């Protein structure tokens, strides 16, 4: 919690180097769908990749993924689900995504301003479609900054997927063409017709290596 | 109903073994006399208050006995039990108690109220039929008794309280405290 | 952190003021006809929703402000400002004086520049409202906790260039179209800027919709 | 609680070296059921290794072992049992193992993010039957990460058993054959063994004669 | 920060007193007629509303004071002073003695010069009070927490020059018009100053008129 | 400090275990029909009231233990142990198992080896008792917070010599005069008859009591 | 709060050096009564040194002065007055001086044993006469120690007045003569001293007025 | 012995000794000489009262304190640390006498005093006490009981000790000519002789006698 | 029932030794007169409140006597006991008390209420039969008495309260201020 003479906090940039060493996670937003997915590397042969979880469902309508460490973004996911259900208990209403990412990012700020507390080494990308307009995607940086994005990806191969989505973007795709785009840049999707965040079961992924 | 008799030899305690809530007897075997090492107590009132006071005092007798190198005196345990009763004046332990033991100063018998007042007396009774039982004690108490004659006086007085009190009844235990045997 | 240098200056506060010098360029101008403040929206990556990213925040229906420097420090400070404003309006059922809003904001900045295990804020604020009677109102919060009321300032990377341009030719009163023109000229496309104005006739501030911004580009 | 310029927390990696210096503990999952066991090395002739304990029973259907330090994973076992019995008092239901390992791992995270607190130097391996979704094994790292495993082993000889289970881990095993596999992966009665089986959904630790005869087999 | 040097002096306190030496020049004079205290308002930028900047603060209707050094430290210290004064007037329904106001102010300064993770205040105060039915008394607060009651002092960048000027031509009995003349002469200039005076006939403290400020500035 | 070395070992815990290595010699033996534990009482000054200094402490009627290392750390730890024991007896009206007593003792030691501004305990304990029926039980508390139940151990300055002597001749069969004899022969100034403190728990009457000063003389004379 | 190898606390001795740099304050206790006074040096010719205060009245029977810093002994004077009036609210009785100096000195100890707290850099010289036996006078050291004294003085010229009072002490004396002795032990002008005395005949304490201490200070 | 580990107090040196505790024991070595003797006939403890300034109340200063009507004690080292510790001792004694209406055992008084010393030698932002106490009382049913409190928190019961500047000289004198079969006029003589090897009326003396179970001063 | 009589030579206190809850006597020997230090107190009401007030006051008398190096006065102990009664106004110590001692100012006798009001009188009674007993005192009293004549006045007045109050009787203790002689 000390300023360098240029004004940059070095521990925040070091935590952003920790998410650069994370696995590759992806989030793409179109005018007709949210798709976000995450790579599941297999370090050991005894590890059941099909049993490890990285896509988490915040609400009926919101899911998000993390990169970097696991445990920092996981206790942050419990706070996110708790804040969402508290807003839904009070107003009996789905939660705006600017407010979820607000209070998440404010917690990240509170751990980047006090002495005997390490900052979070986890970046989040949040995709919700319960708004009356279209979808909304945000990214949380360990400094506490918002950047709303059309499509990003962070991790080890984050810059390669970032430049691929810079190459061939489009505003108007299917659910099927935007999940194709995220697979090409390397799963959970939210669609605007039925306002929910569906998780694909174990069969449908066998479609996508084939198709 | 509970009776203590102070003899030149040792203190004798005796009480009922009957519990009735309302007009109905729930149990013919409810222990109202308890042992604490060399000491012994017995009281009347709510059974749960009496049982938890036997257990708390048993713990804190062990507390004093493990820290200091001297075994407990009955006046000290009585003042302790008076303070334990007195701290909870807002929600009083609804129980009148008889505390009996023998120290080097001599035989000691003690009366305790739910507020926590400590009284020294030779002979005492506590509870529903205590009025009746002290009548028997007031007829036939002398300072020069033997331990087993005071046992027979306690049986006579408790038997009178059985025949003339609706809240007392059959089942009598007697705790004879001379210094050698409890 | 909480130690005086022998000259008397706190070095961490000046280092935090260097952190707002590395911020984006934000502008605030205050004329005898009303209030205009705007902020640059630079695009570091070709995937930002720049039309959705926010730097102009509305504190009340009559007071609002922009930040420069870090985002999160001035953002939790924006929640405290809105909470203090709505608390005063719950008590008195009255709009809030801006000396009191900037007071309690600046007092929080002081409290984090006097205690040991707390980093100071690395954000400067510029606040513009109308209240009731003092139509042209503008304040600036420094991370030391100082007030300076200004007619027109700008801070950020090109803050000194806009400061000297706004130092140039500018008189007291002119129409709101001419003072929003002055802020656009002080920033040197259509949605790289986001602009908010408060006008003295109807004591409020709607924000510019992007349609009126497109009308202010080509003229 | 400070990041190195690469981004790695050095104190967490030092605690994972502390569990590398621990005793060898094993956990295997087959479709037959749950087996986990732990080595009991004897440093002194006067140690009551017959009375020392490393397999702990969280509930009637969840048991786990630790490696690394003893006391850190032991106070962590008290928190696990308290969270399990609290969930069973609320829902009158057995507890999901992702939630048990969740709150354990969240405690490990909370001690890897605050200043005047040392992190835990203990790794856990948790096995149970939960519902009816075949087996369920997780491993807790002192960073706070989950890794669910089919079969792992950590300790001094952890990598040797890891590569042995890499060689001959087979799906169509008996419960008698998966306890055989863990004994083979550990390379007379200085080992204690516990298994959970899917037929009667409970945990059992092996008595003296049980593991004795099974060792005399293979 | 909370450590004694072997001579016995606290170095952080003297460094905070160097910070008030770098402050603006503030002046306070007391005479038989009453109380005059004023403060220089230097203009670092042409964008500054010098008419809007405030440095004379009114603690109660009979007590006013000014600060030098930092702004925010003496400003949160001014909020504590106003709260203690209004609490005494809520209890006793009586105006407050200045020895007690400056007492509790100075005790706060001491409490932040004795605890570990707290920076001391870098602000000195000069307080002018007529009390009730008594000659006005002026007290100055040092960041160590010491009192010194003064007939006339001035602290800031040109504090020593005004101190030696008031050493030259100050006495005990003269007018309110002549003591405001004396304070203006001690500050060395057309209109950049705040002046406040308390007078013994009507026991109250007032602020700028801008009518008598120009008129008395010409003399 | 509460910081982890690159090998993974906590150095202050090993330094605290060096502090109990500098303690006096205390002994605990657990054999098939009861419990004997004793402690050496070395006389550093002629003016010491040695036969009135105390190192054997009675946790419950059936649990006695001794400490080595510092005095005050294991002594405030003895007050917490007695408080936890009497609290369990107030709740359940039952004697306390030693795995739970040593558990909460050891959990306190762990809690002081994980927090910043707290020094760890520099005292090791050896705890004995009759529990409730069955057979005897003996545990040792390490300043890391680890349990090791032992048949017979001894820690202090001559702890390793007593460890190797009890390694030599640990007779399975326990007697009422041979289990106290083995501890008296595992201690090694010639031995005084009023400068060593002995306490035993026996399985026939499930209780614990220190030996009287006359019993010390009559037992130490057979050697 | 760190102990040195020899065993001395260095910050306490540094705080006692801070009171050695204080102004000279005096306290004398004889068979006659109690007199304590304090020097009032004038650093600037615009000070209201006639309005500055160093003699403080704890109660109508007991007063004291400080040396060293001002603010540390001033918050310590507020605690002393609060403790005295609390004892008089409970017992409706004047306060023994060993108990006042006790709780003051215990506060000094409590700030010389905890980490993030600077010790006090002020020494006090209390002295009251409410006791029915004889008068009292004690001194508080920043370590928290008592020393009861017949007569002492501490400050810059503390050692010079200490050796002067060592020269010509009379245990039996006049109250006019013991205030005479303290003035001689300090050496001033009309406005360079505050004097306060407590007398055993009418059991009260009072600081002197400007044309009463002056008429006695001419005599020397 | 490695002496870089003198920071704060909550830190073990590599030998295992706490240096700040030993440094606090050096602070009581710089204290005044205090003496305590117990024989069989009762209790004598006294303390030297050195006069640093001719204007000092040697007869007005206090160093012998009466904890209860049956127990007195003296301190050496600093004044204020053992004085706030004397306030805790009197409060604990009167609390025990309020509960049990009984005189207090001296093992329990010195117990709770010494436990306070331990609690200030185990927490971070607290300096340890730089005062040693010697406690003498005879309200027990046996005979006298002398204890000494060390800033580590240790008990040592003594027949006769003395600590301070001339503590070792009096320690060797009492090593020369001490014996139990002795009375109260002769044991107060012995303590005066043990202070002489290191004066008009510049010593505080206090004795407790076994016939009338009370403690008095001189 | 408890009676204090102020003489030129000192203060005489006397009270019952009978406790009855309801209409039934639990004990013929309940001490209601207590001797603390250089003086004595005696009151009536609930026995446990009186006993805990004797014990609390005994502790704090020793508190004042140890920490202020002097002995204690009766006005000071009375003001202390008035504050101790007054802090617990929400849960009042249900007991009316008589406080008696001798100071250098002279003999002092004091009346205390469960709220904590302090009254200094010459002669007083407290409790059930106090009405009856004060009647006897209001007949025969004089300012010029002796200590043992005031003992006989206390025996006569308490004996009247024995015969006419169904709460007092049996024996009566006496403290003269210190001798105590039970007749």
């Amino acid at each position: 919690t000390i300023f360098s003479p240029d004004g940059s906090l070095y521990q925040v940039d070091y935590a952003f180097e920790a998410v650069k060493r994370g696995w590759t996670t992806l989030g793409v937003k179109t005018k007709s769908g949210v798709v976000l997915l995450a790579e599941k590397r297999k370090a050991t042969q005894l590890l059941d990749v099909d049993g490890i979880e990285k896509i988490f469902m915040l609400d009926d309508h919101v899911g998000c993924t993390f990169a970097g460490l696991a445990s920092d973004g996981r206790i942050l996911i419990d706070y996110a689900r708790s804040q969402a259900l508290q807003h839904r208990l009070i107003y009996d209403e789905p939660i705006s995504i600017e407010y979820l990412t607000k209070v998440i990012s404010d917690v990240k700020q509170a751990y980047t301003q006090h002495g005997g507390v390490r900052p979070f080494g986890v970046a989040l990308i949040v995709g919700g479609i319960d708004k009356g307009k279209q979808p909304k995607l945000l990214m949380t940086e360990p400094s506490g900054q918002f950047m709303p994005y059309y499509a990003v990806a962070i991790g080890q191969g984050g810059y390669t997927a970032t430049e691929y989505l810079e190459k061939n973007y489009k505003e108007d795709l299917d659910i099927q063409s935007t999940i194709l785009l995220a697979l090409r840049a390397l799963i959970g999707y939210a669609d605007v017709d039925s306002g929910t965040f569906k998780k694909l079961t174990t069969e449908e992924r066998s479609d996508l290596l084939q198709k | 109903t509970a009776i203590g008799i102070k003899t030149k030899d040792g203190v004798v305690l005796a009480a009922e073994r009957r519990l009735s809530y309302g007009d109905f007897v729930l149990s013919k075997s409810a222990r109202k006399v308890f042992k604490l090492g060399r000491f012994g107590i017995a009281g009347a009132g709510i059974v749960g208050d009496i049982q938890t006071l036997t257990r708390i005092m048993n713990v804190e007798i062990k507390y004093y006995e493990m820290y200091n190198s001297r075994k407990i005196s009955a006046r000290a345990a009585a003042k302790l039990l008076s303070v334990i009763l007195y701290q909870n004046k807002v929600l009083p332990y609804i129980s009148e108690l008889l505390f009996g033991g023998v120290d080097e100063d001599g035989p000691k018998l003690f009366i305790l109220d739910p507020i926590g007042s400590l009284i020294e007396d030779s002979y005492a009774a506590v509870g529903s039929g205590a009025r009746v039982a002290i009548g028997v004690l007031e007829a036939e108490y002398n300072e020069s008794l033997t331990s087993e004659a005071a046992k027979e006086l306690a049986i006579k007085s408790m038997k009178s309280a059985v025949e003339r009190d609706v809240m007392s009844g059959d089942g009598i235990d007697i705790l004879i405290i001379n210094k050698n045997n409890i």
